[PDB]
């Protein structure tokens, strides 16, 4: 389809859409032993958010910028509201959605 | 109250037309007509002020205070308020 399919015999599956989107789908043989910005997969929602440093914080901001591979790229900062800073476009927007 | 026309709201396809006695609001802004703007015109007559709006309606608020609104045959069937369904019945689904 408009999907590639990446298979592993790990378990570990991915669809990407050639484009920003991707699915991972993992098999339940690996709960409670995966990390990052996707949880860590014990089947609770609320301790998604675990740091790197193996803690659970409230802050989506600092939780993402954890996860970030180099230690020197800056940290990303809260953004804008996207109808706020572009309202010309928002009835579009809203008639597209 | 004499049963006059204080205020005419109108969305238009994002368009907020504000039409008061003397005054013509676009999203909030006094405007002078004629105006136009994002398919929408709105201009005055001697004896009316008409709102065009290109996705096919007409507004006309006379100064007999009497607002007439007229829409393209697409909208049939689709609009509800006290101007009915529109659906060539009279009574049935209002
Ligand atoms: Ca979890």
């Amino acid at each position: 389809g408009i999907y590639l399919v990446v298979d592993t015999d790990i378990g570990l599956v991915l669809l990407w859409d050639k484009k920003t989107s991707i699915f991972i789908n993992l098999s339940p043989e690996f709960k409670g032993r995966v990390c990052g910005l996707c949880g860590n997969f014990d089947d609770i929602a609320v301790n998604d958010f675990a740091t790197r440093s193996r803690s659970v914080v409230g802050d989506v901001l600092e939780f993402g910028n954890s996860w970030k591979l180099s230690p020197s790229c800056p940290d990303a900062l809260a953004p804008k509201d996207p109808c706020t800073a572009n309202p010309f476009r928002k009835s579009w927007a809203q008639k597209q959605c | 109250q004499a049963p006059t026309l204080s205020r005419v709201l109108m969305k238009v396809d994002g368009v907020v037309i504000q039409l008061t006695k003397g005054s013509v609001l676009v999203n909030g802004h006094p405007v002078l007509l004629p105006f136009s703007q994002s398919g929408v015109l709105i201009q005055q007559s001697s004896s009316y002020t008409k709102v065009e709006a290109r996705l096919g309606l007409v507004l006309m608020w006379n100064h007999d205070d009497s607002l007439l609104l007229e829409l393209d045959t697409k909208y049939a069937n689709k609009t509800c308020g006290l101007c009915g369904d529109f659906n060539g019945m009279p009574v049935v689904s209002e």
